[PDB]
């Protein structure tokens, strides 16, 4: 019983995933994905230079 | 680490069955009125009990 | 899982063990009660005549 | 293991219904006053008081 | 009568289930049932990217 418990804690803390530190990455890579977005929406309007050739 | 297992448990629940069959022993001590109902009990001393009850 | 199946594996040792050492313990009992039996066949008080030793 | 069956609670009944029986046979020599009241107490004694109590 | 008790032992320990440890998986199951129904509709709303088209 000793022997399971300990190579239980040890194969958890191998495999097994913290969800607090999972939670934080991809909340960050959301942002990241949404301000990404926005910078490319922003560059998509960026080249507009139809005014040098009509009035 | 944090979900798929819970090792507190896993240790409280060895405890708690160790106590369980500590208490069951003591059950059947008390109910049977004798120290010594297996051979693993006490080795030396059932021969011996044995012997003293041929002699009584 | 071989610890958990080896826990479980004694524990039914541990059943067979008692099974065995339960089927001693009556024969203890009983072989008391031949050496009784023989003690007090042994006196000169019993007739081989009137079936005091048969019984 | 843990609901389904309670091994102390049955070796207890055990034990109880042992000690009944024998207090139970301890109340039939009392209020016989015979020591020997079938075959099963003593088989050679019950023929030697058979046989004394003819010669008596 | 003995040897009855110890096999209602041996029968009751192969076939008779711990009720805390069930208890613990059952616990275990319903968080990761949770983490996963939040997790799902988390990621039904990720593909959103219907600000590229319109404005």
């Amino acid at each position: 019983g000793t022997s399971a418990e300990n190579l239980t804690a040890a194969e958890s803390r191998i495999r097994d995933t913290d969800m607090a530190a999972e939670m934080m990455a991809f909340t960050k890579n959301n942002i990241l994905t949404q301000a990404a977005q926005s910078m490319l929406a922003q560059a998509n309007q960026q080249p507009q230079g139809v005014l040098q050739l009509l009035q | 680490m944090r979900i798929q297992h819970n090792i507190a448990a896993l240790n409280t629940h060895r405890n708690l069955a160790a106590n369980n069959a500590a208490a069951s022993k003591n059950l059947e001590k008390l109910s049977s009125g004798f120290k010594i109902n297996r051979a693993g009990d006490d080795a030396a001393g059932l021969a011996i009990s044995e012997k003293m009850r041929g002699q009584i | 899982s071989g610890l958990n199946m080896a826990s479980k594996n004694s524990s039914d040792a541990i059943s067979l063990i008692q099974t065995a050492e339960g089927g001693l313990n009556e024969t203890h009992a009983i072989l008391q009660r031949m050496r009784e039996l023989a003690v007090q066949s042994r006196n000169d008080t019993n007739d081989e005549a009137t079936n005091d030793r048969s019984n």
